[PDB]
């Protein structure tokens, strides 16, 4: 008892309580832990676009000229004898932009070759807007609108419509490399934008000139006159049309069930809100 | 194969003895010589006769 | 029954041999494991009642199967169930200190798929509260026990499947 | 039986009519549960 | 983009035919509750933050799994992809609300959205719920506001439903 | 059934059913028409009752709904009253009857093995049948409200 | 199930006879043959994925009008139960292909066949389809005898949908 | 005891003891002086060993000892502590006599009805139990504390 | 996610390049840091439980009025996510410290940190605060290196949220 | 990108936890080890153009049709792409092996690594053959290099070669 009295009373006088803060435990189920970038674009989610800045050596010169080839050709390799060593003197000497400079190499016979010889007109501008605005086309009337002023005005004066853009100017200014964007959603962008934009980038190992039986058709042109689709994936990363089989959790049935329940679930929730359940003297005991 | 296939490619004699009496004769078997006759016509002749 | 010990015993008994270097080796194969075995029963007797709520909350309940219509519903066939699944994981127990699954053929697994076709009991779902309770047992056994438990477990499973 | 000895399994064999009545309780003849409070306490002779 | 009027004029000229006097009218009206229309878009934008905090409040509030690790509105970076979407999606229903057509809705926002987030692993129900829940909040103050003239809103309320309806049901 | 229960008992005496296991029979039949009748009423109102007695319930004791308690939260409560259904339902099957006999196959026998798993308070399931027997009793007949009452203390007593 | 060392042995079998030159020399047929048709059956296999929804967009690209709405080429479930019948035709294939007959198609997709296929909807002509198109892209990943292997068991599905 | 246990199936089989009875009689008996030892050690400690338990016990379950708590009050907490004292001491006698006969007679068979009359909360007196072998444990050597410790646990096992 | 490793790798990759001495010298920092760094995750993630109540709680002494009813410290839910979150920092600030970078932190908790902040009321200054705390205790579990990269990362936190 | 602590660290997450102690010293042994891991990446960088030549010179030693006109590496324009892909391929694998993880490999560069081939007619089987042979010559410098300490190597020279194995049943 006695050991009651002494160590037992006050103690119980609310210090026993105090209260039951604490935990939480877990904790969603499943796994995903910042991968989906894994779809190729882990070193892509945002890509990190390379700015030149002034009183530079050469290193950083030499890292932004091969930024550029990089974005301009893709993966594709490019002979020393190929290289357009007047346009790199120019940057070198910082008596071009690296707007520019990438405005020389877009002109250059080596990109009409690859890019416009072997390309039909739309795959054309598809690349364009994929090489020099890191993006895709967000309408039919945008690649009409570009096929127009290539019929009316010829192919330099495309290429500066795409570089004298007021979005490539906002975007990139005039010493930011160009990089991927279609991976982010944009204030005004279509959210077609994302699914065309990976179905024109192919990872880092795609090369936009493969002569293999889709590299050369329209890839976007085809889905967009209409309401019809999606872009391929190559599909081992689209799931391969999965048929959205339907994530829905054993909850499904409570669902159903209380659909009756769902009647007492209301009387539930109403009356714990009209309810605390602080009060715990319970007992009457007469 | 038809029959081949079904009565007697998984079965043993007595089984395909017993079936053919089924299917062609319509009855069972009377005794056993009648057994022991066809199975020793089987091994000498083959299956078709 | 038998267990590792006797198993041995009783295939050389019938041959009428002595044991053997291959039959000792076998035999020590067991006692080596032994204290072990002792441990992971301790954890299981002892946590018996919350492995049976784990393994029910996780493939048992909240569920047609506990709905009308569902065989475990009705507080009568739902205590039949959990009185079941306290019967493998009694056996299971036994199974894994014997080092031998003789047991679960002899007392659980004889006539039991018949048994339950006959009455209805859903197999595959039964099955399913099995390996939830393996899992937990799993865990609270630890990395020395986690292996040799389980079998008896998949032995009882694969019996009815 | 304040949900003692009886008969784990012991109900499902008797049901099930795996088990039929004189055998259930041929069972329960002889088990601990019997031993114990019938023969634990007496000489041979009222115990019989 | 096509608005109501928009709509009725591609109808017409599909005839190779001025309006029809039924067309006329019925564009008449749409004139004729302008004013309440401009009032049920700016109950919106004059709440969309509180419209897509409550809403979410309430989505995670439902749907604890989402919060937990691995869930799809976890960690920050995922949070807040989430909130955009609801922001993005909440904004094209308030620009069909002003036009009185949901074209806009249909082809800037909803057009490829499922397949979006199915090839994301984001669960299209949870995203389907954020819209009903949003719907609710925002119908709320379309029709109890700061001292708009006394009238019926109901005709506006049910085609803002249908504009919320459509994106629900598009996506789930 | 009081048919059930007559009959089983008459079977085991190898005899014929009686002139007193017949009065009861007798008496059960006029009391079906009312004992129908009373089911129906309790139907009803079910929803009513659920609530009400869920209500009455967790202000007698909050501790179930409480951080250690087994019907702490929103879903843990909705499965609570859920089972307060399920209990109202069994009690007009067995007015119906004239003998309780089906409540117990199907809500009684096994209910310490199932609540004691779930870690379910007992004795607070009882109090939730407590609960329904005052709302339903206030729906009904002086008469058939007694009637009715039977069967809920039935239940109450079978939780113990 | 039908391959060369299942026949000749039921050829002996019913004739009571043990298993003799004519056999054996059959027999080395099936074996000499295993090289090519191997080849044929892993490059299908692990192409598997591609053919398969190769095929069933063929389907919808060749029957356009399948893939509306009220149709059986819409909707979740018929396309995903397409897809799996094209795979089905393609396992089957590499079975026959492994196993040295047309055993594997006969027993599990051809005995059947139509009484199926009139009882559920299900026209001929897609599946053909499917199989034309397979073919045509088998033309690439194949050459000499595996193709002609690969092309023997595409076409004997074909035939036994005409 | 070891010795009234291998007794008793002896004599219910009408026979003399195996030698494997034999065997374990003498392993027992040669094990006397170290299981006296762990018993002496925690009858020295008794007072100690309750209190510590009684802390552990009420940190995790604050409720026994809460408004509609068993255990809620100065005395009702003092009879609490008594229940702890009876069990420790129980598990003196169990590890001296090598088996459970005389802990189950004396404490285990029947509990469950004596508690739920009390309307005591069993599985929070099986924590009590933890909380003994917590303290009792730490204050014997590894070997001796396990040894002990069967015996905690199977008072923990039956209150189930 | 960013480590010295995967920095270095990136920086390679980007100019279509071998890793040469300046990649492996750079890698071998991060190897050689090892030790001191994951002396800091062991002491941080054994104490884990208190830091976090710690904080927890400093959070409301400076804060007194968070505590009061109607306010965002009041309630179990609350004050549940409140332990939660400080409980996510000191888990990535462990997982920075182990992964030899700053990459745990930039891609769970700073990139879109304010957005979230401001859209649920979130104040930094709790956080900044509960860091301050977490911070003041580790100088006494953590001395050298260890404790120095302890504070490099609860720092970094710190500036994320100003 | 993820290298071996990354993943440890993201498998954690997924739990929703700090890492535990098993996970702890297996990252603990990376560290032991990494000494010997630089000294093995080294070898590979230090080797490079040898080892793409000495492959190379071997591939076609073996598959004189790749050299004969209708050959996938003629005329010197696909010799030059074949040698490029060979020294693209070493690169990765030589990143994967200082990362102590495959992913860099399986993401940047044979993820659609195949179906680019056979799109563009490149003979698989030939491209995976190169790979084993690049393997065979990488693994002989990890072992046997200039002045380095002697030990044991040998987990590093499996682990390599399963990136070299990756990469060739990838692309086979
Ligand atoms: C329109 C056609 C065209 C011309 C003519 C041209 C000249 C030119 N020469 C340059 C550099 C250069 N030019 C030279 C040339 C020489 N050094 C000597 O000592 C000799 C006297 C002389 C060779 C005979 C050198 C060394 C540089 C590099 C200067 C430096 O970066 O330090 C640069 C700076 C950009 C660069 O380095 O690529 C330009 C633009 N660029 C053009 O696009
Ligand atoms: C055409 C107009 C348009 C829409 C409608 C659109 C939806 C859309 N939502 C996305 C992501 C997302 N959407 C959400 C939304 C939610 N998360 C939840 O838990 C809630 C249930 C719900 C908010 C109510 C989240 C969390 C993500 C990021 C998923 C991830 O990356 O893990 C993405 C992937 C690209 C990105 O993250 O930016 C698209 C395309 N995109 C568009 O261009
Ligand atoms: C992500 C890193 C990356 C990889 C791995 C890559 C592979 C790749 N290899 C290509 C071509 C090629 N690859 C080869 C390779 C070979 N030919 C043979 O006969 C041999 C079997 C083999 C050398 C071992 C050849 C010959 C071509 C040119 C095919 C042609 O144009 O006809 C192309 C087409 C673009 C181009 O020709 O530049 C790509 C994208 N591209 C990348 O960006
Ligand atoms: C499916 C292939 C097949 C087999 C295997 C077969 C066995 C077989 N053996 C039989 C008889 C027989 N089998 C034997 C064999 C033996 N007698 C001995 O003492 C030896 C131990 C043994 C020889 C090694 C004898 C003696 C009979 C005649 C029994 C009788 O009629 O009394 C019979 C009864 C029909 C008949 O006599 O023809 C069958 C069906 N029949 C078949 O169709
Ligand atoms: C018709 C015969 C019958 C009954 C009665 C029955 C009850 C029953 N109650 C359950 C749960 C439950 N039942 C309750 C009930 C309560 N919580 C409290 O504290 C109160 C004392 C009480 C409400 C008055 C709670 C809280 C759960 C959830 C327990 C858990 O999920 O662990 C479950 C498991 C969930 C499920 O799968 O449905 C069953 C089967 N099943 C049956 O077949
Ligand atoms: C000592 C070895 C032994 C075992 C294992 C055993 C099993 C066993 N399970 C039985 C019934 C049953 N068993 C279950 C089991 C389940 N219900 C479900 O829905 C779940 C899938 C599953 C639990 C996980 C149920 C519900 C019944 C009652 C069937 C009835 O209503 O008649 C019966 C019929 C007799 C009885 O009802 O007790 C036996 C004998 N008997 C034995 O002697
Ligand atoms: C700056 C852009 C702009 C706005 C926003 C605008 C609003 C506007 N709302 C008006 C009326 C009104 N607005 C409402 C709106 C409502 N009534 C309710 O009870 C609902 C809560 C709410 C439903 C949306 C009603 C009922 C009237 C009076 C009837 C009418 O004029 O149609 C009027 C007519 C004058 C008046 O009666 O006050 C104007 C000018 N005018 C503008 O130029
Ligand atoms: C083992 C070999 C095997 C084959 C070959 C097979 C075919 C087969 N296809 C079926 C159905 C089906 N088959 C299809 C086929 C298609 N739908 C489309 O989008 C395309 C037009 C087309 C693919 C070219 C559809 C839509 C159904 C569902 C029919 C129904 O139930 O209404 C069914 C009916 C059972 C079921 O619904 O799954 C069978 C048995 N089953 C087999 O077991
Ligand atoms: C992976 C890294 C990660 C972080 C850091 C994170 C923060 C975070 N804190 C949140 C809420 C919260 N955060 C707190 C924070 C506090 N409340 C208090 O008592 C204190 C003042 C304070 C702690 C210092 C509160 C009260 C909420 C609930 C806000 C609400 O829904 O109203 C939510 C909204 C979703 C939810 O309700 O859980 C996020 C995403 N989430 C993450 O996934
Ligand atoms: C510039 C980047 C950089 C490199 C390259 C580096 C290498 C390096 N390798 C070392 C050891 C070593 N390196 C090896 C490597 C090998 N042993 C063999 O027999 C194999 C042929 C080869 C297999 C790869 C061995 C066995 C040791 C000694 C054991 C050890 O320190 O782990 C040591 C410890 C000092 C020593 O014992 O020499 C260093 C510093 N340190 C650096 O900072």
């Amino acid at each position: 008892l006695s050991m009651v009295r002494d160590i037992f009373g006050r103690g119980y006088m609310d210090r026993l309580s105090q209260t039951r803060a604490i935990d939480y435990s877990a904790d969603q189920a499943t796994a995903d832990g910042a991968a989906q970038t894994k779809l190729g674009i882990t070193a892509i989610a945002p890509d990190q676009g390379v700015e030149l800045r002034p009183n530079f050596t050469e290193a950083d010169v030499i890292t932004v000229i091969r930024a550029a080839y990089k974005q301009l050709f893709g993966n594709t390799y490019i002979l020393e004898s190929e290289r357009v060593i007047q346009a790199e003197s120019l940057l070198r000497n910082g008596s071009i932009s690296v707007r520019e400079f990438i405005r020389i190499l877009a002109k250059s016979d080596l990109y009409k070759e690859r890019f416009f010889r072997c390309t039909s007109n739309n795959r054309f501008i598809e690349l364009n807007l994929k090489h020099l605005l890191g993006r895709a086309p967000y309408n039919q009337g945008e690649i009409a609108e570009h096929l127009d002023r290539y019929c009316q005005s010829g192919y330099d004066a495309e290429i500066d419509s795409y570089i004298d853009s007021d979005e490539y100017r906002r975007v990139f200014g005039e010493n930011t490399v160009p990089y991927f964007r279609g991976f982010k959603y944009q204030v005004g962008q279509s959210a077609a934008a994302f699914e065309r934009m990976r179905a024109l980038y192919s990872g880092d190992a795609g090369s936009d000139t493969d002569r293999n039986q889709n590299g050369q058709r329209t890839e976007l042109t085809s889905g967009l006159a209409d309401p019809a689709q999606p872009v391929r994936a190559r599909t081992d990363y689209a799931l391969t049309r999965v048929d959205i089989p339907g994530g829905n959790g054993a909850a499904g049935r409570l669902a159903a069930l209380d659909e009756s329940l769902g009647s007492w679930l209301d009387a539930a929730r109403d009356l714990i809100s009209q309810n605390d359940y602080s009060q715990k003297a319970i007992e009457v005991e007469p | 194969d038809l029959y081949k296939e079904r009565f007697f490619n998984k079965a043993s004699n007595n089984r395909f003895i017993e079936l053919n009496f089924k299917h062609l004769l319509g009855r069972a078997p009377y005794n056993h010589g009648e057994i022991q006759e066809h199975f020793g016509l089987y091994h000498k002749a083959g299956y078709d006769v | 029954m038998q267990d590792a010990i006797t198993a041995v015993i009783n295939n050389y008994d019938v041959q009428g041999k002595y044991l053997d270097g291959a039959a000792l080796d076998k035999l020590k194969a067991y006692f080596t494991t032994g204290a072990v075995r002792v441990r992971a029963a301790a954890v299981i007797s002892s946590n018996a009642t919350t492995i049976i709520k784990e393994a029910a909350a996780k493939a048992l309940i909240y569920s047609d199967l506990t709905r009308p219509g569902g065989n475990m519903y009705t507080t009568r066939r739902y205590a039949a169930c959990i009185r079941d699944m306290d019967y493998f994981l009694r056996y299971a127990t036994y199974a894994m200190l014997a080092g031998d699954p003789s047991i679960l053929d002899e007392r659980v697994l004889n006539g039991l798929k018949e048994t339950y076709n006959s009455l209805g009991v859903p197999i595959a779902a039964t099955v399913g509260g099995i390996q939830a309770m393996k899992e937990v047992v799993g865990g609270l056994v630890g990395p020395d026990a986690a292996k040799e438990a389980s079998i008896y477990f998949d032995y009882l499973s694969s019996g009815l499947s | 039986p304040p949900s003692y000895l009886r008969l784990s399994e012991a109900e499902s064999k008797l049901k099930n009519n795996e088990i039929s009545v004189r055998e259930f309780v041929r069972r329960l003849g002889r088990s601990e549960n019997y031993r114990k409070r019938f023969f634990e306490p007496y000489s041979s002779p009222k115990v019989v | 983009m096509q608005d109501a009027f928009t709509k009725a004029i591609v109808a017409a000229d599909l005839r190779g035919s001025f309006l029809s006097e039924q067309e006329l009218n019925q564009l008449t009206n749409l004139v004729k509750e302008s004013n309440k229309r401009l009032d049920a878009v700016n109950a919106i934008t004059g709440n969309a933050a509180e419209i897509i905090s409550d809403a979410a409040h309430k989505l995670f509030a439902e749907q604890t799994d989402l919060i937990r690790p691995g869930g799809n509105a976890y960690p920050n970076r995922r949070m807040a992809a989430c909130l955009r979407d609801m922001e993005i999606i909440l904004r094209y229903v308030s620009y069909a609300l002003l036009a009185g057509d949901a074209s806009v809705l249909e082809d800037r926002c909803l057009n490829g959205l499922k397949e979006t987030y199915v090839a994301l692993g984001t669960p299209t129900r949870s995203v389907a719920r954020a819209v009903q829940l949003m719907k609710e909040t925002a119908i709320g103050y379309v029709n109890s506001p700061s001292g708009v003239t006394r009238g019926d809103c109901s005709a506006l309320v049910n085609e803002a439903a249908t504009y919320f309806d459509k994106a629900a049901a598009s996506i789930a | 059934s009081v048919l059930t229960k007559a009959i089983v008992n008459a079977d085991a005496e190898a005899r014929y059913l009686s002139p007193g296991e017949l009065d009861r029979i007798k008496s059960f039949v006029a009391s079906g028409e009312r004992r129908l009748r009373i089911a129906q009423t309790l139907t009803e109102a079910r929803e009513r009752i659920v609530k009400q007695a869920g209500d009455q319930l967790f202000q007698i004791r909050p501790d179930v709904v409480s951080p250690g308690g087994n019907a702490y939260g929103e879903k843990m409560t909705a499965l609570c009253l859920r089972d307060l259904d399920y209990y109202l339902r069994l009690v007009t099957y067995g007015i119906v009857a004239g003998d309780v006999t089906p409540i117990e196959e199907i809500g009684i026998i096994g209910v310490k093995e199932m609540y004691n798993s779930l870690q379910t308070p007992i004795p607070a399931v009882a109090e939730g049948v407590r609960a329904m027997k005052n709302v339903a009793t206030s729906l009904l007949s002086g008469d058939d409200a007694a009637e009715a009452g039977f069967y809920f203390d039935y239940l109450v007593g079978a939780m113990q | 199930m039908k391959t060369v060392i299942t026949e000749v042995i039921a050829s002996a079998d019913s004739q009571g006879r043990f298993l003799n030159n004519t056999e054996l020399q059959a027999a080395n047929g099936r074996f000499q043959r295993a090289t090519a048709s191997m080849e044929a059956a892993r490059a299908l296999t692990s192409n598997a994925d591609s053919l398969v929804k190769g095929a069933v967009q063929e389907v919808y690209n060749k029957f356009p009008y399948l893939t509306q709405p009220g149709q059986m080429g819409y909707g979740d479930t018929n396309q995903a139960k397409c897809a799996r019948d094209i795979s089905h035709y393609l396992r089957f294939i590499t079975y026959s292909l492994v196993a040295g007959g047309t055993g594997p198609l006969d027993d599990y997709i051809v005995a059947g066949l139509r009484e199926v296929n009139r009882t559920f909807n299900l026209s001929p002509s897609w599946y053909i389809e499917a199989l034309k198109h397979i073919k045509g892209k088998v033309g690439s990943q194949l050459s000499g005898q595996p193709l002609t292997e690969a092309n023997a068991y595409i076409d004997y599905c074909i035939n036994a949908l005409s």
